[PDB]
């Protein structure tokens, strides 16, 4: 059982590390929209530009 | 046709033989480039989209 118990903790480490691999992806996307936002708060953009920005 | 340079049905395109029509073409070009810029902003979103998908 202890040999079996060791493997599951290893498999459990895989699943935990797997999910955090996706969480890294989303944070890169969320921070891109965040930096995309602060450019859209600028005052020299026409309506088409902020509409084009919205599409991405 | 989708740009506005040529009539899709009549199959004739804009002429610049007179001064008055030229300032009307100025607006079309702003619209035509608005059409193109929007699509490239679409494809730029597609181009960025895959990289976020690929990395994960």
């Amino acid at each position: 059982g202890l040999r079996r118990a060791e493997q599951n903790t290893e498999d459990g480490m895989s699943l935990i590390q797997t999910a955090e691999g996706y969480l890294q992806e989303t944070h890169e996307i969320v921070q891109r929209v965040r930096v995309l936002a602060v450019q859209a708060a600028n005052g020299i953009y026409s309506e088409e530009d902020r509409q084009q920005i919205q599409v991405e | 046709a989708a740009l506005g340079l040529r009539n899709p049905t009549v199959l004739t395109f804009i002429s610049l033989s007179t001064a008055g029509k030229a300032n009307s073409v100025i607006g079309l070009c702003d619209d035509a480039l608005r059409v193109i810029s929007k699509q490239r902003a679409d494809l730029g979103a597609y181009y960025n989209r895959m990289e976020h998908a690929a990395k994960g």
